[PDB]
């Protein structure tokens, strides 16, 4: 909702970023995608995600890793559909979890496990 | 279009308009419109995997339209049910 | 089409498009996705009749989209909420 | 459902049909309906109600008593809406009560009002 | 949606599907898609006004899809022409 | 093409405003409708058309001199079908001759018409 | 949806609604709508291949909409003209 | 057109079916396609044509000879879109010549390279 400026080195992915999306604190900012976003403005979180996820779809080595019908979604700034055994209710997308803009806090978790986090679990 | 109640109301070109439906709403700004048709895709397909078909594809087959129907079909055959309209 | 979140993000005229959607899904063989649109019809115009103006018009004004458009457009300059978009 | 013939005579109706919708058993089939449902064969009640609706949009009386939208539903053989005050969750269209095509025994009813004559009110 | 050859090949509420893509390409920025869908009603229809059903209706009768059905359905008749479906 | 404001009187019309587009230079922009033109920046005539058009399915006295669906061309900015016997190929819809911004040298014509007056009929 | 007269009208997320709308009616009964999208494609973007870009894409990239806005977006760049909206 | 039953046996193709398209008398109908036609009936050789395409985009070697788009298209018994340089004003799509339903006696061809075939050439 508050605008500023993106931030962090993020880590590092294999050709399974989001394999532990659903576990822990998820997958991190791939490092590659943060440096196409950083120090960029955005006049809202909900802002960043978009240009988060049309990164993502820009970025071969990640693009690869979805199917055709997500990589479309990200392509749009919407975030790819998980696996059916992920979602939570309505949310059946992948969510950015907190730990602002700085991506070194920022993960990929599904909407299941977005929901326990914040519950302790 | 119009949402039929059962797979065999569809035949396999009409299944492939209302992938293609979906594939529209997909890149749409929201989900609002995407949903219920992916709601209706789960419940008259009946496969366990649900959406799955859709967005995680086996690589046994091809990601598209042709290979969800494909992959559909052997699995409504293999288990009884009846098939798509001839 | 794309469902803005908001009254202010509308022009009169994509107003009407969204009005004109409603009535293709009106005469669609279910409600499946008629019913999100109202929902989104509703929630963005946040008048206490809701669908009312679009099933039931009050006799004072025109049964079409322009009436439908004018008696939001009224309805919400007297309650000092945001139009449509200029 | 089973097939059956459509039976009944129907009750005559004036320019307010459905002004009690919302009470007791609801409105009547209109007679003029029912002379031309009568004796016809109908694959399922479904396929009974889509040609009801179908018949009030063409009945010139009935017709003028509902909103352009409304009527563009009926043509299709939708029940219309109803107002926002006699909706029940999901249920936003008037329903069809039995007292299966005995057209003396089906009468049109709100959803809330449907709801309140089966939980015994 | 699909477009038929013929007027026999629409129901009557398949038609009015038809007449509501009308109104909704109607609104659109331009009128790209409408004009094709204009043609095909014309020469489904057959009637001498073409478009004038649309745009132009008679005061005898209703400005409405239905009206325009009504009016066309009487039109073939008279004329023996195969009617909608049944 | 060209910025610049719209200037002009216009001309009272009756509750047939358009009978005579298909003749002479056809008919003239309205004078409540140029009341509310007059003095408005315009970065091109096509934006003056839309605006022009929108304007007319606001006034009450005009509107009802058109079908339904012509109202709903209007209201989005596009000018009305013409009957059939006026079209000329593609051209399906009124058309604005200039005789600028002057509301007092447009006219509101036919297809078939405005091709007639650029040569000399 | 909206057809734009220019590619600098169209953000690159805006042209893949388009690319979806043009593969929704590529399986729609007839061509009538599909081929009245596809000379705007081909208008817009103004290159030589025209459709060949959708039907008949190089195997150098990615037969999908981000390949297809991908290679629009390097021609364009690579001849000087304005590219999709920022 | 009237009914009948597709007989033939085709030829043997290779991954090249229609690189020929656009000459002499175009490629021939698979045998493979040829095979799962035979002996079946048609209304008309429309649906003829449609059922041709849809066994195309059935048969393995055959569908990975063409894109996504086009594969959908054959899917619901449209044919492919030919390259641009093969069209003919409004036909841009493969159509089948006969030399009704005697799959021996039919070749699919460009709109350009059918035109001329048929203008003696
Ligand atoms: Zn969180
Ligand atoms: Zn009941
Ligand atoms: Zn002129
Ligand atoms: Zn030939």
């Amino acid at each position: 909702n508050k605008p500023g400026k993106a931030t962090g080195k993020g880590k590092p992915v294999n050709n399974k970023w989001l394999n532990n999306a659903g576990k822990d604190l998820g997958s991190p900012v791939p490092d590659r995608i943060a440096n196409k976003l950083r120090d960029k403005e955005f006049k809202s979180f909900d802002d960043f995600r978009k240009k988060f996820w049309e990164e993502v779809s820009k970025d071969p080595e990640l693009s690869k890793q979805f199917s055709r019908n997500n990589n479309d979604r990200m392509k749009v700034g919407k975030a790819p559909k998980t696996r059916t055994q992920d979602v939570s209710g309505k949310r059946t997308s992948f969510e950015l979890h907190h730990e602002v803009y700085d991506m070194d806090a920022i993960s990929v978790v599904t909407p299941k496990r977005h929901i326990d986090i914040h519950r302790g679990k | 279009m119009e949402l039929k109640n059962s797979i065999s109301d569809y035949t396999e070109a009409e299944f492939v308009q209302l992938l293609k439906e979906i594939e529209k709403e997909n890149v749409a700004a929201t989900d609002d419109v995407l949903d219920v048709l992916l709601e209706h895709f789960v419940k008259i397909t009946e496969h366990p995997d649900g959406t799955d078909l859709i967005y995680y594809p086996s690589d046994n087959r091809d990601d598209s339209p042709e290979g969800i129907v494909k992959e559909i079909k052997e699995w409504r055959a293999a288990n009884g049910k009846p098939g798509f309209k001839q």
